[PDB]
């Protein structure tokens, strides 16, 4: 066997790291209680939400 | 002039007053927003707390 | 992995209490009843509604 390179656990720390990424992109829009709080997510549907905001208004 | 006085009491207490049920709703919203708020905050405190496994 | 901050954690504290000052002044103006207390909500509603009270005294 070769040990100076552990390729199962290299596999485990990026599966989780990217894992930890989308558990904190859940956790903030639980925070902000909403479904898009940062860009890219969807713009459209940002700048309906603004369009929206600004006419209730 | 008691007529004036009451059209013009009406329309300055509705111009300031505020209407109690839209308050209660809002503050029933809100309170209800911050209660989650705080059990998620309480939740996310013991995130960072998994990686300890393997000290 | 980071562990020296959580970041996730200080912002779902900082939508709390942004949303923490909003229901603060939601209960000072249930409180007295008025959507007018202090300057900043409508100085212009704040304005008619003394010479309005000048007017009816």
């Amino acid at each position: 066997m070769i040990i100076n390179h552990n390729l199962a656990a290299i596999n485990s720390h990026r599966v989780l790291k990217f894992q930890n990424e989308e558990v904190s992109k859940n956790m903030e829009k639980l925070s902000s209680g909403m479904r898009i709080n940062r860009a890219g997510d969807d713009a459209s549907g940002l700048a309906v939400s603004e369009k929206m905001r600004t006419q209730v208004n | 002039l008691m007529n004036a006085y009451e059209n013009t009491q009406a329309s300055e207490s509705r111009i300031r007053d505020a209407d109690m049920a839209e308050e209660t709703v809002a503050f029933t919203k809100n309170q209800i927003l911050v209660q989650s708020g705080t059990a998620m905050l309480a939740q996310a405190n013991v995130r960072p707390q998994g990686v300890l496994s393997l000290l």
